[PDB]
């Protein structure tokens, strides 16, 4: 029976598009959103929903591909499902951004005031760098990529963005992950 | 030639990201758009056309600034410039031209790669009404209007519609005589 | 300062009193009959936006084939003015016939009969205006033309269609 | 070499044209031809417009003036005067500074053979009926044209 | 030493012709708060003098002759009697002492006459050029007669005839004296 | 040593202006607008009037105002000579204490830089103005808030332009 | 191989196939085994922690299970004693095919899988690996 | 609440049962008392009962609770293996009565299962080779001189009481007591005179004077007759309860304790010599003196039938009066040895042990620590009649309903711990088998319970599956 | 500067000619002018003023060519260019400036070294109404008009009339408006 998706492989096709092309597509995504939603909240949550779709795919993509040493022919072990919050956030740091933006995330910072909060920081946001000003609402797309990426793994969240310029980096963005209380309760029960 | 200039410009004078991100983003956009419009795919096609037009009207500036090519003396040269450096920079693909109609007014672009349409199967309601890469049609029309080459652009074949190979008709209507005073 | 810049151009036959229409509307304050363009400005507040209407005034047979080509291309609004004198009103037909060659269709177009003090007919202007979907004025030098200018600015701003719309003192894991 | 040479009076009128054509040492062209009048007006306007720009962006020392106006096709030069006589000179990109040549042309051809010539009508304005930019009186002194073309020959 | 510019004196010497024409005109616009006088320009004045009727032209020419008479009659403040007008009088009045001097009748032939160095008309009107530059010669005629006047020679015993057809404007001047 | 940079749209009208010297703003923004529109007018008249007799490529200057260039790889934007695009339009304006340089694009969008140095100067100017055009393509086209011909309101564009002119000036 | 199924986090089957009475009772056996599958989900060492393998038995119908990274549960009523490596390989193959299915941008996470290509290919995989 | 109104919960008052299994076990392993001629005729004249045995059978169980309004007794006819068929027909008739009678089911199923379990325990041979719990221990000879009877009647009755009969039994062991009635007054005085003569010469004596009824724990056979269909005076009920209390606490229990004293002093089919310690253990169990019972059983390690029963009741003694460890080392290994003995006797040639230990585990405090063992034994009996095995399925469903971790009582935390889905699956299995042995109210109750866990899902809920088939079945 | 520029031009560029000859020339010109005027001196002054206007109109072009000065908006610049360069070139006198009235619309130029009236002594009849160097006033009027500084200039003192010195009042009337085409 004919079909393409199940026949075409999914090993990493090491081929690259222009940053400008994706930047223009992102620009029109934001503009078309702006055309048809009144307030900032609706705009930014819709963009985070686009990111939600992207992330819910991307979790399976990255997790399956990291398994390797018709790709199931090559796999002798699958990567362990990420249970603890530390391991999944380490994966988001060292593999999700290393894949998506070609460089490991700057640093993974666990909060101190509130416990369920966690922080992942970008020095030079590699996708929204052309949006003028510091209207942070633009990069909720990336938040969505985190949200869905966490959400299927079993970690309901309310991920959001803030701009905290520091250290001679005018564009620094901190994405804060706010785990639901039940997630920390499961962390308490097991482990 | 155009080949060497486009190759160098893509190689070490433009930024590189992972194409999976680009195709996934476009898939998210078109999927949500299809859901929004009550599966009415005529409206989806028109909205994607308007989208692509709006990208192309700006992307012409980036293309010219990055490449800085002279004026286009004839439609054949526009086709070679397109297939050999334009898609080579942005999408990193080399389309082709295979239908040179009489007067050389029309030409059919061939998208053997089409990274926009990776991992896509269409719903059975969309199989006969929706063109997936229509943004890449609106872009061509909008960008070629900003160089006064007014062109009607549409799709004929599409692999996602089951065809053998996707293609995009580009028919130049009329060179606008609102060209820049120079 | 200004955040939006819109372009209007007022044109008509040579002997028409174009300047008296502009100056009362104009800003605080050459280049006409030299490059074919007299420029006026008015800042206005539209939905809290400081939008400037820049008005271009042109004429001249010796320079017609340079006025028409370049100063029409990106117009956000067009105004036709004719004095109540009849040759100008007849010329308004060829005017409206040669505007659309360079000006895009979606540019607002407005018509004015100027300098009353009635040696031309009145109903003919109204019906010819209604033929081409033309907001028409029958005025003399103010005379509420500024109100129509502000209305046109409002319509262009609408056509733009742009909606306006954690201490983190944590510890690194590396 | 040089492509043309124009003299405009302060009353917004063109009073001398010289349009070298074949680039010979004594190339045949047009002198005070009516055909250039439209072009004359255009040139005047261009100069006038740019003069206005240079009057706007003055530092404060002196109300200054335009030296060169280079398009993609040619390079213009101009040496204005207090009396309001614009001495325009078109040329190619071969030479850039014509200031000495313009100064010499003003100081020992126009001054010698037009200012100091009682027969020659200075100011070339009959009356108000043409003075305000209209009227096409030109300068046609034998000595002026002869010596001007004689001196200007080696650069065309 | 006594020194002044040269263009001023040279063009004033040129302008003594419109003097004579204007005075013979107004014998019969620009304003002052007390003088709304009726004025006439210069070049129109010389065109009128050329176009003027005859008898007025003799009167104007005699006026210029008298002007030059008074100009030269007192040239005795810098230190043959005829040759006084040739040796250095033209070295001050015009700078160029006359190139050709000869005697027996006295002919004085010069080239590149100074004050008319710039007076060429439209290119097609050479005959009007000479016919209109003619009156400027009379200033030297008055000068030579006046210098001869009172300097041990009778004014009436000599009549000075000036013209120019000799070999920018190389039509040199020729004077004959007794 | 540039003292002002400003850009103009196809319609005819200023869309961005910025000085770099100490308080040269003796002109209103309205006055700068009129100045730019008169530049457009004399562009329209300076190509219409060409010599009856007549009825090129910019060499790549190495590091004009240089040393991630937005979306451009490499330590400089480009490394080969390119071509002029306004063939018979106004290109320079020398003046007794400054020198204005003007650049044009196929899309009818115009750049102006007013240097105070007072042909190699034109070549260096078009190189620098191509750098500024690259910045325009980066931080003004990849902005969804920007309306296509209304004035620029980008801060990254301002920072990059000022960085370049301080590299030069 | 008595029954195979793929169930989502909402606990609805995105896809079930009945290989060729118990034919009526199979889904309830499956939905009952879901609880022990979830119990072994969160336990380190339940060494990949997705191939759970044998989870429950009901009259000797040894249910076996496997969990995807997105929480989709691949679980089947076998029957008997099952082989580790072959069942794991089949689970890997069907997981890869499901991942390819998930890429379809028109696909919802809750939409039942209805492409006949997927059905035919998992059938062929089973006959390669189980029969 | 009222223990009577849980064993007969179907005679509105739904609450939790406290520790009911232990009370049931004691109530079925209580001392047995006989009840005996012109006297049953007197009752039939007065109260519509065929014989006095039924009338006193309506006063079974705990005396101190005053059951009709801590030590139990049960009554049996005069003096003179797992018959699961009787149990099955009991279940069928009981369920038919329930259908005719009943409306929340949430405790009816619990009560019906507990009554099932109770009868399952008492369903061995009525006079076992070992299990002395069914032996009569106090023979209540009854007379009423007020009708006209006389001393010689009691003489002959006791004479006939003194001893085909079994070998284990020993008539001297059983303590006789003379119930003398009267209908009020001088009859009471001559009753005292006869009591004096009997006590001096023969035994003891009990003076007895002379709204509905809901009995329990008679035996397997009387309930069948009960299911094929009275009132009495409240003062009479109180008088009966008081005289039973005097008998049980001042005539029987003291005799029990004297007997136990003699046994334990003398301890430091078969009928004597080794019958001593086993009956001592049996009556130690009978009186809730558990630890001495366990010690006596442990000393008893000397056969196909006796040894298995001894080990079984040793384990039951441990259960009846509790951490993981002793279960790992004492209870379950003891039960396993009991099994091994039972399959050995089968090889020579059980269910009661399994259905007892299941509830005994299920009654413990730490539900999470040991419910699994009860599930294991119940599953071991699933390997008996159908209609009872349905109740066993229901019981496994109830057991799996209580395998939630105590440390919890969206919802991501709770998913991996609760086993509610298995409970729903077993409830549906019970519903199916109820549909087989066509019983519409039972399947109705089962589906009513199922609806909570199975309403949210839709694929299961669709037609073509047993949910739809059974929902349309009840129409 | 204006001073050094003027001295350079006068000393190095322009040559020499006798002052006394020029004074005799003006003596002859004014004498023969007033001869035919039957001693009427108001008409003489008017005609001399017209002469001076016509003189300055043509002399100004040679002036501007000799130097390289731009226009001047304010009358102060007219003062420095007149005192330092114009007179200092054309007849080599450095007249002073005084009597700067309010608004700087008037100023008096003092011409002590006036060679026009150097040794000439007037008769008593002439002293009443003759203005000897009125040609200078006419020249200043014509030249300042030629620069677009419309002006009125006439005498305030003359040594010949027995006044304190030779001084002329230059009085602005209006700065002329630069024209534009119609
Ligand atoms: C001659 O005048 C040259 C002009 C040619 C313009 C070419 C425009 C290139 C468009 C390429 C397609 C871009 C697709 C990516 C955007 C989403
Ligand atoms: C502002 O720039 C003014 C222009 C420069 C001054 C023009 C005045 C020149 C007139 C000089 C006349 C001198 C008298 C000569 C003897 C007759």
């Amino acid at each position: 029976i004919p079909s393409r998706i199940y026949s075409e492989s999914l090993l990493f096709k090491r081929q690259e598009a222009s940053l400008s092309a994706m930047a223009f597509l992102f620009q029109e995504m934001i503009s078309q959103l702006h055309r048809t939603c009144k307030t900032a909240g609706d705009f930014e949550t819709k963009l985070s929903d686009y990111g939600h779709n992207i992330g819910i795919r991307l979790l399976e993509l990255l997790n399956f591909r990291a398994s390797v040493s018709s790709l199931s022919n090559y796999i002798t072990k699958m990567r362990r499902r990420d249970l603890k919050i530390l391991d999944i956030l380490q994966f988001i740091h060292g593999t999700l951004w290393s894949y998506l933006f070609n460089h490991v995330s700057d640093d993974l910072v666990k909060s101190s005031e509130r416990d369920n909060e966690y922080m992942i920081v970008d020095n030079f946001p590699t996708l929204t760098q052309f949006i003028p000003g510091e209207n942070v609402s633009c990069e909720y797309f990336v938040c969505g990529i985190i949200k869905g990426f966490l959400f299927n793994a079993g970690f309901p969240c309310g991920v959001t963005a803030h701009r905290m310029p520091q250290g001679g980096h005018s564009q620094r963005t901190v994405y804060l992950i706010q785990f639901d209380r039940q997630v920390l309760d499961r962390e308490g029960l097991r482990f | 030639s155009l080949k060497a200039m486009g190759e160098e410009i893509w190689k070490n004078k433009t930024e590189k990201i992972n194409t999976e991100l680009f195709t996934l983003t476009y898939g998210s956009i078109v999927a949500q758009l299809c859901q929004d419009y009550e599966r009415d795919f005529n409206k989806v096609n028109d909205h994607l056309y308007s989208m692509g037009y709006n990208i192309g009207c700006r992307l012409i500036e980036d293309f010219l600034a990055r490449t800085a090519l002279p004026r286009c003396e004839n439609l054949v040269k526009t086709s070679e410039v397109l297939s050999k450096c334009a898609f080579k920079i942005f999408l990193n693909i080399t389309p082709n031209i295979t239908n040179w109609s009489h007067n050389k007014d029309t030409f059919s672009l061939i998208l053997d790669e089409n990274p926009l349409a990776d991992f896509v199967e269409l719903p059975m309601d969309a199989m006969k009404s929706l063109w997936y890469s229509n943004i890449l049609c609106g872009v061509l029309k909008g960008s070629l209007e900003m160089v006064q080459l007014d062109c009607d652009v549409w799709f004929v074949s599409d692999i996602l519609r089951g065809d053998s190979q996707t293609e995009i008709k580009v028919k130049l209507n009329r060179i606008l005589k609102d060209e820049i005073p120079i | 300062e200004y955040d939006y810049l819109f372009k209007l151009l007022l044109i008509g036959n040579s002997g028409v009193g174009k300047s008296c229409l502009l100056l009362r509307f104009s800003d605080d304050t050459d280049y006409i009959s030299t490059i074919g363009v007299d420029f006026k400005i008015k800042t206005v507040e539209l939905d809290g936006k400081t939008v400037k209407l820049q008005i271009w005034d042109t004429a001249g047979q010796e320079r017609f084939r340079t006025i028409t080509s370049s100063y029409y291309r990106g117009s956000h609004g067009i105004i036709i003015v004719y004095d109540v004198t009849q040759e100008s009103f007849n010329g308004v037909k060829m005017w409206l016939q040669e505007i659309d060659r360079y000006a895009t269709s979606t540019v607002l177009k407005l018509l004015v009969g100027n300098k009353c003090d009635r040696v031309v007919e009145y109903d003919v202007a109204k019906e010819f205006a209604d033929a081409n979907k033309m907001p028409f004025l029958e005025t003399s030098a103010s005379t509420n033309v500024e109100d129509a200018f502000l209305t046109m600015a409002r319509q262009i701003k609408e056509s733009m269609s742009q909606q306006n719309l954690v201490n983190l003192k944590g510890q690194s894991l590396t | 070499g040089i492509y043309s040479f124009w003299i405009f009076d302060r009353h917004c009128n063109c009073i001398f044209d010289r349009e070298w054509t074949l680039a010979s040492n004594s190339a045949s062209g047009t002198i005070n031809s009516k055909q250039n009048e439209e072009d004359a007006k255009l040139l005047y306007g261009m100069i006038f417009s740019l003069r206005s720009i240079t009057q706007k962006l003055s530092k404060g020392s002196v109300k200054n003036d335009i030296r060169s106006i280079s398009t993609g096709k040619y390079r213009v030069h101009t040496y204005c005067t207090a009396s309001g006589l614009w001495f325009v000179l078109l040329s190619d990109f071969k030479q850039q500074s014509y200031t000495q040549v313009l100064q010499y042309i003003y100081s020992h051809i126009y001054v010698k053979y037009v200012s100091n010539n009682l027969l020659s009508p200075y100011d070339f304005a009959e009356n108000e009926n043409e003075m305000r930019g209209q009227g096409t009186r030109k300068i046609t002194n034998r000595n002026f044209i002869s010596v001007l073309e004689s001196f200007l020959a080696p650069m065309v | 030493l006594p020194k002044v510019s040269q263009s001023v004196y040279q063009m004033l010497l040129n302008e003594m012709v419109p003097l004579a024409m204007g005075i013979e005109r107004q014998i019969s616009l620009k304003i002052e708060e007390h003088h709304t006088v009726d004025i006439i320009r210069s070049h129109n004045l010389i065109h009128e003098l050329y176009k003027a009727d005859e008898e007025e032209k003799e009167k104007v020419l005699a006026r210029l002759r008298n002007i030059g008479f008074q100009i030269g009659l007192k040239l005795s403040e810098l230190l043959l009697i005829m040759k006084f007008i040739c040796r250095d009088v033209w070295k001050q009045i015009f700078g160029k002492q006359i190139d050709n001097l000869k005697t027996n009748t006295f002919y004085l032939l010069d080239y590149d006459y100074r004050p008319i160095q710039s007076f060429s008309l439209e290119e097609d009107a050479k005959n009007e050029e000479l016919k209109m530059i003619e009156p400027f010669l009379e200033i030297p005629v008055g000068i030579i007669r006046g210098v001869l006047s009172s300097l041990g020679y009778s004014s009436e015993e000599v009549i000075c005839l000036a013209s120019f057809i000799d070999r920018a404007f190389p039509k040199g001047v020729s004077f004959h004296v007794q | 040593a540039i003292e002002t940079i400003l850009v103009i749209n196809k319609s005819g009208g200023l869309i961005y202006q910025r000085n770099f010297t100490n308080d040269e703003q003796k002109l209103n923004s309205n006055e700068y607008l009129i100045l730019a529109s008169t530049l457009h007018g004399v562009f329209a008249i300076a190509s219409q009037l060409t010599p009856k007799a007549l009825q090129n490529t910019i060499p790549y200057i190495p590091y004009v105002g240089m040393s991630k260039l937005g979306s451009f790889k490499g330590d400089d934007f480009f490394k080969e000579p390119f071509t002029n695009w306004n063939k018979s339009g106004l290109r320079q304006l020398c003046t007794d204490q400054f020198t204005m340089f003007i650049y044009q694009t196929l899309t009818g969008l115009k750049f102006v830089a007013i240097s105070s140095s007072v042909n190699l100067a034109i070549q260096i100017a078009d190189n620098f103005l191509r750098k500024v055009y690259c910045l325009y393509s980066d931080y003004v086209m990849k902005d969804p808030s920007y309306s296509m011909e209304m004035p620029i309101r980008s801060n990254l564009f301002d920072e990059k332009v000022k960085k370049m002119v301080e590299n030069l000036q | 191989p008595q029954y195979f199924a793929i169930i989502g986090k909402k606990d609805n089957p995105v896809y079930e196939i009945e290989f060729t009475d118990l034919k009526e009772l199979n889904p309830f056996i499956l939905h009952a085994s879901l609880d022990i599958v979830e119990d072994l989900q969160w336990q380190i060492n339940p060494t990949d922690n997705c191939y759970l393998g044998k989870v429950d038995h009901f009259y000797g119908l040894a249910i076996t299970a496997y969990i995807s990274y997105s929480g989709m549960k691949f679980v089947m009523i076998h029957g008997v004693v099952i082989d580790d490596n072959n069942m794991r390989s089949f689970y890997q193959e069907v997981h890869e095919l499901y991942v390819k299915t998930l890429m379809n941008p028109f696909y919802k996470i809750t939409d039942p899988i209805r492409s006949p290509a997927f059905d035919s290919r998992v059938r062929t995989l089973a006959r390669k690996h189980l029969s | 609440f009222s223990y009577e109104h849980y064993m007969n919960l179907l005679f509105s008052k739904e609450t939790v049962p406290p520790e009911i299994a232990k009370r049931i076990i004691s109530n079925a392993i209580a001392p047995v008392i006989t009840v005996t001629p012109l006297f049953d005729k007197h009752i039939q004249e007065t109260y519509k009962v065929d014989s006095l045995y039924m009338l006193l059978r309506f006063f079974g169980g705990c005396v101190s609770d005053r059951d009709q309004a801590s030590q139990y007794i049960r009554f049996t006819r005069p003096l003179g293996l797992f018959n699961y068929h009787s149990l099955e027909v009991f279940l069928d008739n009981y369920l038919k009565l329930v259908a005719a009678n009943t409306v929340p089911h949430n405790l009816l199923k619990k009560s019906i299962y507990h009554s099932f379990f109770s009868l399952a325990i008492s369903s061995t041979n009525n006079l076992s080779p070992y299990e002395t719990f069914n032996h009569p221990i106090l023979s209540l000879i009854a007379l009423d001189i007020s009708n006209g009877e006389v001393y010689e009647d009691a003489r002959d009755l006791l004479v006939n009481f003194k001893n085909n009969f079994p070998i284990f039994m020993n008539t001297n062991e059983m303590l006789p007591v003379f119930l003398l009635c009267y209908n009020d007054q001088e009859e009471f005085e001559k009753c005292q005179a006869l009591a004096k003569k009997l006590k001096k010469q023969l035994v003891e004596s009990i003076l007895l004077a002379l709204q509905l009824h809901q009995p329990v724990m008679s035996s397997l056979e009387e309930i069948l007759f009960f299911l094929q269909a009275t009132t009495l005076s409240l003062a009479l009920i109180n008088s009966i309860y008081d005289m039973l209390d005097y008998l049980v606490y001042d005539l029987m229990i003291p005799f029990m304790k004297r007997k136990v004293s003699f046994w334990e002093e003398t301890i430091l089919a078969s009928s004597s010599s080794e019958f001593l310690m086993r009956k001592l253990a049996d009556w130690s169990m009978m009186l809730s003196d558990f630890k001495t019972a366990y010690s006596t059983y442990e000393s008893l390690m000397d056969f196909p039938k006796y040894l298995a029963s001894c080990i079984e009741w040793c384990a039951v003694s441990l259960l009846m009066g509790v951490t993981v460890k002793m279960i790992k080392n004492d209870i379950n290994p003891l039960i396993e040895r009991a099994l091994a003995t039972y399959e050995n006797c089968s090889r020579i040639q059980e269910t009661r042990c399994m259905i007892l230990a299941s509830e005994l585990f299920l009654s413990l405090s730490n539900t999470w620590t040991s419910t699994p063992y009860a599930i294991q034994y119940l599953e071991t009996i699933l390997d008996l009649g159908p209609c009872s095995q349905i109740m066993v399925w229901e019981r496994l469903s109830d057991c799996y309903n209580l395998r939630v971790d105590p440390r919890i009582k969206e919802d991501i935390l709770s998913e991996g711990l609760t086993r509610r889905r298995k409970a729903a699956f077993f409830r549906l299995i019970a519903a199916k088998k109820w549909a087989e042995q066509k019983q519409w109210r039972q399947v109705s109750w089962c589906l009513k319970d199922i609806e909570s866990t199975y309403s949210e899902i839709k694929f299961l809920h669709g037609n073509g599956l047993i949910l739809s088939k059974l929902k349309n079945q009840l129409n």
